[PDB]
């Protein structure tokens, strides 16, 4: 999930 | 750790400082409007707002204390609600209109199954106006949506303690504005009940959808 | 002017308690199929609706509304009201949903239909939440009336909001009486009202499933249920 | 009209 990456710096 | 040690004033400061910017749309007021273009413009906007929303969420007290799996779930559950309450807030001083962006101010007419949701958003904006919702209350309400919306679908306890702190903050804000105790509790209830229309609007929105960026599709996924 | 406003807190509580509908029984069984499942629930819900309407007319303030506004509120709120009722009487049966005294179900049964399990689990979490909060009957009837008045009022005036205010006052009065501090009072008030957002969500998801069930002919649904349903399309 | 109307008046 892109959301999951964006949540990581 | 530190979310439960903040004074109410510190909580308000934290939330206000975390506020995302108001983004512009690509509306070109010459272009004839398609149905496809209007949705294109809104999708483009929402997608960019999502990036700021994700980074705003990290700054909501308590949110980074949650596992990453839980952060994802909360944002998946709440993102449309959060976009919607932002829209309603910045639309407050524009009766009968929705300020999607400073350069994109639409009325019901330009809606149209979107008209139905637009009407509800307008009504919600009308309600905040009548109640004279304050910025400090707004940022509390928006943080509540984030924490609340997915919470029912051992670490649940941390979220509820942070929710309690935001309630204390709303109450603090109202006592400072000179409201009697009775008035504080009444206004508190009034604001929270709105969150339930807002949940309603978000769900009806998803339903009516059934032209989308990769991020939107990944989050639009979590409601089916 | 409305008589509802002039009621004291105890009078409001006593009125709401006295207005409570009865706990109905289903047909008299298991195991279950999708048709027989929906058959019992549809039959039961239909009879519950007749009592709900007579209950709603006894909620202080409701009689003062026009017929059209009464219709609108009940159309918007009815599944929410059935659900909060279900959750309330399921409290004492952790892990179960007490649809009727003779129809107590768990998740396994929820497989029975399509989408029932997800709603099932949401209903169970709500019930558990009510149990862990030790929700009192007096609080429950306040919450249920709030749902009736609130749920449709943004889709229409000030009368409804003054009555809602009166019920807020009444919830606080109940909590003060139970010994809660000022902070505990506001906190609990918020907690209860936020759960209403989740009840709205369950109803929304529930309602679109009842729509699809109309849109097979899985089961016969009454004219009454159809027109309650159609108000949400 | 609707059953609901009948039921609310009666
Ligand atoms: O809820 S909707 O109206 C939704 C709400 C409002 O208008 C629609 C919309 C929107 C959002 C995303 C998008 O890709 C398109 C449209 C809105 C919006 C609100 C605040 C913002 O800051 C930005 C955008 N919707 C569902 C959604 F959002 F998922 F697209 C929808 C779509 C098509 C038809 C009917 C409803
Ligand atoms: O929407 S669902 O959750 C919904 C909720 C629950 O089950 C469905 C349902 C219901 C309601 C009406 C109906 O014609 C059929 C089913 C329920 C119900 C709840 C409380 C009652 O007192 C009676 C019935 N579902 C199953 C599909």
């Amino acid at each position: 999930k892109i959301l999951h990456r964006l949540l990581q710096d | 750790s530190l979310a439960l040690s903040l004074t109410a004033d510190q909580m308000v400061s934290a939330l206000l400082d975390a506020e995302p910017p108001i983004l512009y749309s690509e509306y070109d007021p010459t272009r004839p409007f398609s149905e496809a273009s209007m949705m294109g413009l809104l999708t483009n906007l929402a997608d960019r707002e999502l990036v700021h929303m994700i980074n705003w969420a990290k700054r909501v007290p308590g949110f980074v204390d949650l596992t990453l799996h839980d952060q994802v779930h909360l944002l998946e559950c709440a993102w449309l609600e959060i976009l919607m309450i932002g829209l309603v807030w910045r639309s407050m001083e524009h009766p009968g209109k929705l300020l999607f962006a400073p350069n994109l101010l639409l009325d019901r007419n330009q809606g149209k199954g979107m008209v139905e949701i637009f009407d509800m958003l307008l009504a919600t904006s009308s309600r905040f106006r009548m109640m004279n919702l304050q910025g400090e209350e707004f940022v509390c309400l928006k943080s509540i949506i984030l924490l609340n919306s997915g919470v029912y679908t051992e670490e649940k306890d941390h979220i509820h303690r942070v929710l309690d702190k935001i309630t204390d903050t709303l109450i603090h804000l109202m006592a400072k504005a000179g409201l009697t105790l009775q008035q504080q509790h009444q206004r508190l209830a009034q604001l929270l009940l709105i969150l339930s229309h807002i949940r309603h609007m978000s769900n009806k929105g998803m339903e009516h959808l059934y032209p989308l960026s990769d991020l939107l599709l990944e989050m639009l996924d979590a409601h089916r």
